[PDB]
């Protein structure tokens, strides 16, 4: 399996690199290495590629990025009638789309860090590069604030987030993961990074998020959720079992109601949670 | 020429000193007339040069008064109209008359806004109803004074403490005979147990569905969310702004504290800190429905009107 | 310091024994060993005893039991005028009160386990003997239910609770402490053991409780709190800092609003949370 080897080579060469962009690069490399002049023959190969990428990596962003890439392949196949020019069209359009995606995080940082007040308190969850990029743009914009990061028990990455913030020389504190309701009254805003956004406006994240969301609901705190556009999922989980069980495995994913979410911070801008369904219905899976 | 800068500086210090004119639809007509005078009194080869020009004078006009967003969003709407015409002509010399007729279409759209809200006003009022409003706005009083032509109901106009402008709304609605009740601003939750729905106006709709309005209405929105009564925001589409709430803390407009604590209070005015914010912030979760001239919209739909009327590249202006 | 030695000898000889009853036994032994014919001379000695018991043990139930014992000493001093008969009156009344207290847990079990349905799901927090006594009376009353116990990260005692329930041969599952909002929709009732009850009806417990309480509020689940009568505290914490800071030391105690609590299960019976203030105002500190 050269696809999983190329995916692990793209994901392990950079620790600042997400899993979804590595999966999209692996899918583009597999489409460039396919050279099969068939629409359904390429669609079945892409579906087996996303099957391998979901059997290997249990992340939601990998399958999300593969579904967006499959919708992009379907749009490029429905646009051009002949396949010979359509192969080069898919290659150039996918390379330009990956170039647009690789600059997305900086766009989130300059368009997101404007909201954070000076002299305030930030409550944040486990390790991701997006909230570090937003916070380093905030401290590059000459802002001072106190940071409380969840320890995030199943893999101690919030302590790694705190180490990365102490190397940034900012006041950060590892707070107990059973104490997100203890420090909610002092946290005037709760900004969190997500790994997958479902259609109605809710999010798919790490297990300690949703309870914090209802701590943001009873205590009236603005629960800000930060995520890019390739994490948009065409699913509707109703209850906590209604997420797909292959992404769970002690649960690993909690569904957060869209009423508990104040704003989203995507590449389209600062959006209401109802905007994700707009993008997902003009995208049509 | 020179007369253009005469009128521009007169508009700038008119916005700087006080409210000139009084209501906002005349101000939007003045802004569109000033913008058509700017595009008819200049020379350009590319549309981007006029775009940079309009961005500079929009920066100047919103630096005159940062609290009033109508001039800024009108400049941004004219900028998106120019961008749409350049995009539909790019895929050259006939651009100027196209922007002129587009500004004329926007003027015909803008003069018939309140009467379109009045035409769709009968879809929200039933017989023997208890309505509570705040502040003073000619859209909401026109709404109620023509909705009382076929229905009989009750309107409770609550005054606002900095400038009790609801007395004018009370004596304007009482001439139409809508059984107007006048109260203070402190009895809202005292009377929220009987108010069936809340029909208010606003000053500026924000990008996320939130709104700034006359002060004390966030309390009214909280009480109406506590009692689960629907909120009707009778607002036009020139009060629609892409400015986010948490942006450089320039939200509230503070005025002189004489109307709160007079100058004849004594020597105790030295050791006191009196603030008078005339505007207040209402989140979109405390709002049920917006009523514009094109119909009723959700607070979960303000982003679509934002992307349909404004461009994300012009948010910095 | 013989008082702390007697307290540790009474608390370490029985693992089924609480800290508050050991503190009351230590206070009764110190009152029997005092033999000082003075009202204020005994009150200052008792106050220094509770000062030592609060400097040694940072539990809230120890200081609560000492305050109830001090109120009992004040009532017995105000009742009898002469101190010679009052010393024997205090000794006999304290021995009879300790005999009444030592049978309290069984009373909680037979008067509390009636509420738990058959075929239901229990959500429970960290290790205490009271919820084990209630659950063993429930399985002695021929009831079957599935148990989800919080792992309770700062000292892994919920896993010890689960081991004590697997030795009882009941279906128990260690659930992630960041997943109390994930399994709230399947938990039809949430019964929890507390270590201290404040005056209005709220409780003082371990740090992972209060967030679960608001998970019981947004999801309409009946949040049952189980505690005895000697854990009644004459305090009013308003915010999360308003608890006394000597009981905190990563926080260890969360204050739970009385509106998030459905019922209490004390020695007076199944009570509304407003009953604790009634008992605390006829007790008068």
């Amino acid at each position: 399996k050269e696809l999983i080897e190329y995916f692990k080579s793209q994901m392990k060469e950079d620790p600042d690199m997400a899993s979804a962009v590595a999966a999209i690069r692996t899918l583009l490399e597999f489409l460039k290495r396919d050279k099969g002049e068939t629409i359904q023959g390429l669609r079945a190969n892409l579906t087996s590629a996303i099957e391998t990428l979901c059997g290997v990596d249990s992340s939601v962003a990998v399958s999300s990025g593969g579904e967006l890439f499959l919708r992009f392949i379907s749009l490029a196949s429905l646009e051009y009638s002949d396949y010979s020019k359509c192969k080069k069209i898919m290659i150039e359009r996918g390379e330009l789309f990956l170039r647009r995606i690789s600059l997305s995080r900086n766009k989130i940082a300059d368009l997101c860090h404007t909201f954070i007040k000076d002299g305030a308190t930030i409550l944040t969850h486990a390790y991701s590069r997006v909230v570090l990029r937003v916070l380093e743009a905030a401290v590059a914009a000459k802002k001072r604030f106190s940071v409380y990061v969840t320890e995030s028990q199943p893999d101690l990455s919030g302590k790694k987030m705190a180490k990365a913030l102490c190397h940034l020389n900012v006041p950060v504190t590892v707070v107990l993961d059973a104490a997100v309701g203890y420090i909610m009254e002092k946290a005037d805003l709760v900004i969190v990074g997500a790994e997958g956004v479902v259609e109605n406006g809710g999010i798919i994240n790490k297990i300690g998020t949703n309870q914090m969301a209802v701590c943001a609901k009873a205590q009236n705190k603005p629960f800000y959720v930060v995520a890019e556009s390739f994490k948009f999922v065409r699913l509707f989980p109703l209850n906590q079992q209604d997420v797909p069980d292959k992404f769970k495995y002690h649960p690993w994913v909690d569904y957060t109601a869209p009423s508990l979410i104040t704003l989203l911070f995507t590449d389209l801008g600062v959006l209401t949670p109802s905007a994700v369904s707009d993008e997902l219905i003009k995208l049509y899976l | 020429g020179s007369e253009l800068s005469e009128r521009i500086e007169s508009f700038v210090e008119t916005l700087k000193r006080g409210g000139g004119p009084r209501s906002s639809e005349e101000m939007a007509r003045e802004t569109l007339g000033l913008l058509r005078q700017i595009i008819t009194d200049h020379r350009w080869s590319n549309a981007g040069e006029l775009m940079e020009l309009i961005r500079r004078e929009g920066r100047r006009m919103t630096a005159a008064q940062p609290s009033e967003t109508t001039v800024g969003n009108m400049v941004r709407r004219v900028l998106k109209i120019i961008r749409e015409e350049y995009g539909r002509l790019h895929g050259y010399a006939q651009l100027q008359s196209n922007i002129i007729e587009a500004i004329n279409e926007l003027l015909v759209e803008l003069e018939g806004t309140m009467e379109n809200i009045a035409a769709q006003a009968l879809e929200h009022i039933h017989s023997n109803e208890v309505i509570m409003t705040i502040g003073f706005s000619r859209t909401v009083e026109a709404f109620l004074k023509e909705a009382a032509r076929k229905r009989k109901f009750h309107v409770i106009v609550a005054e606002c403490a900095p400038f009790c402008q609801g007395h004018e709304m009370a004596v304007n609605l009482s001439k139409a005979g809508i059984e107007t009740t006048v109260m203070t601003d402190a009895a809202i939750f005292a009377v929220m147990s009987r108010v069936n729905k809340v029909i208010i106006g606003t000053k500026t709709i924000l990008a996320n569905g939130a709104l700034r309005a006359v002060t004390g209405t966030h309390t009214l929105a909280l009480a109406a969310k506590h009692h689960s009564t629907p909120l009707i925001v009778c607002a036009p589409m020139f009060k629609l702004s892409p400015q986010f709430p948490n942006e450089e803390d320039s939200f509230h407009k503070f005025v002189a504290p004489e109307e709160v604590l007079p100058f004849t209070e004594g020597d105790i005015l030295e050791k006191v800190s009196v603030h008078c914010p005339v505007f207040d912030y209402v989140p979109p979760e405390l709002i049920t429905l917006f009523i514009s001239n094109i119909g009723g919209n959700a607070p979960s739909y303000i982003y679509r009107l934002m992307s349909e009327l404004y461009h994300p590249d012009d948010h910095v202006l």
